[PDB]
């Protein structure tokens, strides 16, 4: 989720990528019934865009996922 | 005791003549606001007491100065003259500043000031004229104050005004009022015209600038906009919003600026050919500086491939249908496939058929490429051997 915010755009989506194949490959992470709405958002979400547009959208991720919401200065 | 503060603390008389002069000689700040004095003549005894009084504040009193044409007193030394809340006309005014020759600061806010004749002897040193809460001050009244050579700060705000044109000022010509005006506060006014900007950039000597809540400048998604045209707008401009103008946000003001008004200067008969530019009026109105410009400037979703998976050794099993990412390698699919059906990855066989190619199997052997290097359509099918 640090990674999903990075200064350099590319990182972004390649990181995203690369969550949405591990969720594609491993099952026992996530639950039935949350799995489906972090695809939809993991899909329905450009992270090549305005950072302020993308990190709304990732603090999304980690409170649906149970992660604290990482925060800076 | 060189600055005495007395807010708020009951005085109503002056005291003995020569007591305040003996006890401390050298007062140079005196703030004797909202106190009990109910009259001009206290205050005017207790000035002429002090000889180094450089700030004198006896705001919130109430004072009825007397109609007489007599010069109650003069104070040469005094320089800072703050009277708010008083209910102060403009004959009052005049009739103070004119015993103050080295008056350098006069505050006039919540006063209700009715100017009508200009100062010609009277308001010859004054810099600093606040007249802020004032409804009665319009356009017409700030004209007759303009011819005061010595008038380098205005504070005039919370007036009601909209509009401050300039007649003797034509087209990207110098305006002979305001000789020394380099910032004039601008807040709680009702502009919602660009011509205000406009006639404000032919200040022959316009600096800093400060237009807080205002219905073209609200806090709203179109501030910074604004703010880069007022930018554009005023070429002489070092400071907006009481915040420093660099040169390089400036400079990409003036070309946004540009960028977004050459559909209206073209269209208006606009043309990089000095001999054949030949721009209407209500365009050199509405843009004095364009010129200037004109000469300085010159003139995951959609990536995913939703295809089926089939097992020709295994039939029994159903022809799901998986959304994979084009960019992804040969050896994730193998590695979810081996976990999927509990399979060894070292004997997996990939392969994929088009639709477009009927009856032709083109195998996936290359584990360190991708599938969109091996012509993967959304569409296709994956076989799985094993």
């Amino acid at each position: 989720c640090l990674l999903l915010c990075h200064r350099f755009p590319l990182i972004r989506k390649t990181t995203a990528s690369q969550v949405y194949e591990t969720l594609l490959t491993y099952s026992d992470v996530v639950g039935a019934d949350v799995l489906d709405e972090v695809v939809t958002v993991l899909s329905d979400t450009a992270w090549d865009a305005e950072l302020a547009v993308v990190r709304e959208q990732r603090n999304r991720l980690c409170d649906l996922l149970g992660v604290p919401r990482p925060q800076l200065v | 005791l060189q600055e005495v503060s007395l807010r708020n603390c009951a005085v109503s008389c002056a005291g003995e003549k020569g007591g305040v002069a003996e006890a401390c000689p050298n007062i140079r700040k005196v703030d004797l606001s909202k106190n009990l004095l109910s009259s001009w003549d206290e205050v005017i005894h207790i000035a002429d007491q002090l000889r180094h009084l450089e700030v004198l504040n006896v705001s919130e009193n109430k004072l009825k100065f007397p109609s007489g044409s007599v010069l109650t007193g003069t104070l040469s030394v005094l320089k800072v003259l703050v009277l708010n809340q008083t209910g102060i006309t403009w004959a009052e005014v005049l009739r103070c500043v004119a015993g103050c020759p080295g008056l350098e600061e006069l505050y006039l806010e919540s006063n209700n000031i009715f100017i009508s004749e200009r100062p010609t002897d009277v308001l010859q040193t004054v810099k600093l004229l606040d007249l802020s809460s004032n409804q009665l001050i319009d356009e017409n009244q700030l004209y007759l104050i303009a011819h005061l050579p010595r008038l380098e700060q205005l504070i005039l705000s919370d007036t009601g005004i909209s509009s401050l044109h300039f007649p003797d000022a034509g087209i990207g010509c110098k305006t002979s009022m305001f000789p020394s005006l380099k910032y004039l506060v601008v807040n709680d006014n009702q502009i919602s015209q660009w011509s205000f900007f406009n006639e404000l950039e032919k200040l022959p000597s316009l600096r800093a600038l400060s237009c807080l809540r205002n219905p073209l400048t609200k806090e709203d998604k179109e501030a910074e906009t604004a703010r880069l045209l007022i930018i554009a707008s005023i070429g002489q401009l070092k400071t907006l919003n009481k915040c420093e103008i660099l040169p390089e946000e400036r400079r990409r003001a003036e070309l946004d600026y540009r960028k977004a008004f050459g559909n209206e200067w073209k269209q208006a008969g606009g043309h990089k050919d000095p001999e054949k530019n030949r721009l209407s009026e209500e365009f050199l109105t509405a843009h004095p500086r364009y010129q200037f410009l004109c000469l300085k400037y010159g003139a995951l979703k959609n990536q995913l491939l939703t295809l089926k998976i089939k097992y020709p050794h295994q039939l029994d099993q159903k022809v799901l249908e998986k959304q994979l990412p084009g960019s992804m390698t040969i050896q994730k699919v193998k590695g979810l496939l081996s976990r999927l059906l509990k399979v060894p990855v070292s004997d997996l066989l990939l392969s994929y058929e088009s639709p477009k190619k009927p009856g032709r199997e083109i195998e996936l052997e290359n584990d360190l490429k991708s599938l969109q290097f091996y012509s993967v359509e959304n569409g296709d099918c994956l076989l799985v051997r094993w």
